[PDB]
DNA sequence: AGACGGCTGGCACGACTTTTGCCAGATCAGCCCTGG
DNA sequence: CCAGGGCTGATCGTGCAAAAGTCGTGCCAGCCGTCT
């Protein structure tokens, strides 16, 4: 990185023309994840961190 | 959002993914025991439900 | 004037330096509204 | 009178692991038991407007990137300005070295005199001496920004120049003798030099949450205050109705020793956790009986105690009880505690009697505090009223209890009147 | 300017606290099989 | 058809002690204040 490119890179926006929708798939919503949640605790009160 | 600020209280979006999260999990820790048809059954409809 | 926030910093930046032009770029409610449509079984996107 | 193998029984004992499991279940707090007690809840399965879309702070980072915006930097001063800022702390001095910046940058052509012309071009915004190196660079330019008009400033100027160290040890003789300066007219500049805001980055944004939960609370009903439990806090169980009634109705052998053996498991957990409710309310009734003087009168007012003391009130054992007061906080109305914090080291005083060492910390600590500023008091003078009220500790443990109390040495603190 | 007294802290030594790591078995009651 | 024997599972049980840890108090070294 040479840290004059990674900032202008995060302001930029593409031509998004004729917006689509359509049903999804599983491996269509497996690639919009990151990552899986397995539980239901939300924020911990000892730290209060993630 | 929190109210008192000891505790958040968050409500109206996470107490529902709370709700399928915990149903899911159990439903999904019973399905390996060799649980009764009856049992599974009817966590899969509360999971539905939910 | 709203939730392109992007835009808004650069707007009061050329009107302190006596610019008056305009970013427009792309508001922030709209992309809410697409993620919470990706958050139901519906896949939505947008095209080039 | 030998060596031989004997034998001879005066004692009982007996143990099975879910008894461990369920003595070991009561040496933990409540916030992190309902992780565990939701864990077996998931095994077991016969066992059981608003305010949204709050405002935008601004915060020192965001309003100095802000600042930096609207001044009139080339490209590559903005991509410094950007890291030298990201790299800033709450208190407003930067938490790494500027050749650790000049890494991060990582060009052969950024060198440290431009790094050190960004820097000093954003050391002039809104919070004056925000982006400093240390201490020495941001008192520094306060002194420097304020009019000549006002008096004893070259002086302010001389001490904080390389005297830090000189003034830090509150050493006032070898600073005169090293500065060749006024005798007490150094004062007001000293005062100057004092009324200069340090860690200016601070006053940005001071909010703090109040983060207070209770597990145990007292009351005073007009004397001998009664203890209850957390209603809210403690953790239930409750039977399943539903697969309660449906073990003895299915027919398949497999069905019914299931629901036999996780009707078995889920009644025993049940026990467990009430009887672990009620072996906490019990200490705690107990040692606030034992601690009723504290809350009356005050911390210096406190009976010293030891587990056994407690444990012989009750039939509990010391290691029971010593499990159950961990990750406990009581909460009464002089504030919020620890089961565990009462506990704490004897030192006997003339007459037969004993001192609690937190008492005797708290009797120290505004003892040192209302003294003379001109005359500190030393730990011997210390040990000496100390042995005027009776308590008689030694030097030493005064010592130990000034500095774990964070209070610098007497000699440290001696300032000018 | 140097020696004497004093102050403070690190390290050590009993004396006492507190923290964890143990891992079943026998005994009794109801039901089923069998003898009278 | 009624009484005796077997057998299986249901039920009971939050303390002992060993080792790590903490406590108070002394001993000694190094820096500083002050008079000669």
């Amino acid at each position: 990185k040479d840290l004059l490119k990674f900032l202008k890179a995060q302001t930029k926006t593409e031509e998004f023309d004729a917006i689509k929708i359509a049903l999804a798939s599983p491996d269509m919503i497996r690639s919009w994840s990151f990552g899986e949640v397995k539980k239901p605790e939300t924020i911990n009160y000892r730290t209060f961190k993630p | 959002v929190p109210l008192d600020g000891g505790r958040f209280a968050t409500s109206d979006l996470n107490d529902l993914y709370r709700r399928v999260i915990n149903r899911n999990n159990r439903l999904k820790r019973l399905l390996d025991l060799a649980a009764p048809d009856i049992i599974v059954r009817n966590e899969k409809r509360m999971l539905q439900e939910a | 004037k709203s939730d392109d926030v992007n835009g808004r910093t650069k707007m009061y930046k050329n009107i302190v330096d006596g610019n008056h032009q305009m970013e427009p770029g792309m508001p922030e409610s709209f992309n809410v509204l697409l993620k919470e449509i990706r958050s139901l079984g519906i896949n939505i996107e947008l095209e080039d | 009178m030998k060596q031989g193998l004997q034998l001879r029984l005066s004692q009982q004992l007996a143990m099975t692991p879910q008894l461990q499991q369920a003595i070991r279940l009561l040496q933990l707090s409540t916030l992190e038991l309902q992780q565990e007690l939701q864990q077996a809840l998931e095994s077991n399965p016969l066992l059981e407007l608003p305010v949204y879309q709050g405002e935008t702070t601004q915060t020192l980072q965001d309003y100095l990137m802000w600042q930096v915006e609207l001044t009139p930097f080339t490209d590559t001063d903005r991509a410094i300005a950007t890291s030298i800022v990201d790299a800033v702390d709450d208190t407003g001095y930067l938490t790494i070295q500027i050749e650790d910046i000049v890494d991060s940058i990582g060009d052969d052509e950024i060198g440290l005199e431009e790094v050190e012309a960004v820097l000093k071009r954003i050391q002039r915004f809104d919070p004056v001496g925000v982006a400093a190196k240390d201490l020495r660079d941001c008192l520094l330019i306060q002194l420097s920004q304020f009019a000549k008009e006002t008096p004893w400033l070259e002086e302010a100027r001389l001490i904080i120049s390389d005297h830090l160290d000189l003034l830090a040890n509150h050493d006032f003789r070898t600073l005169m003798r090293v500065t060749r300066l006024k005798e007490e007219v150094l004062k007001e500049a000293v005062n100057l030099i004092q009324s200069l805001d340090p860690r200016p980055g601070q006053s940005i944004q001071t909010s703090e949450p109040e983060y207070v939960i209770p597990d145990v609370l007292v009351r005073k009903v007009s004397g001998r205050w009664t203890v209850e439990l957390n209603a809210d806090s403690i953790p239930r169980l409750k039977i399943n109705q539903q697969y309660a009634a449906m073990g003895n109705s299915a027919r398949n052998d497999a069905d019914g020793q299931f629901i036999r053996s996780n009707l078995q498991e889920a009644r025993w957990l049940i026990k467990s956790l009430e009887s672990r409710n009620d072996t906490l309310l019990r200490v705690s009734r107990c040692i606030v009986e034992q601690q009723q003087a504290f809350f009356e009168q005050g911390e210096e007012y406190m009976k010293p105690m030891v587990l056994a003391d407690i444990a012989q009130a009750v039939e509990m054992h010391e290691s029971t009880i010593s499990r159950v007061t961990t990750q406990k906080y009581l909460h009464s109305p002089r504030g919020i505690f620890e089961l565990k914090y009462f506990f704490s080291s004897h030192v006997n005083t003339e007459g037969g009697g004993e001192a609690s060492s937190t008492a005797i910390r708290a009797l120290v600590k505004k003892l040192i505090a209302a003294e003379n500023p001109a005359k500190p008091l030393s730990d011997s003078k210390l040990t000496s009223m100390l042995s005027e009220q009776g308590i008689m500790v030694a030097r030493r443990t005064v010592a130990k209890y000034r500095e774990s109390l964070s209070i610098p040495p007497s000699n440290q603190r001696k300032q000018l009147v």
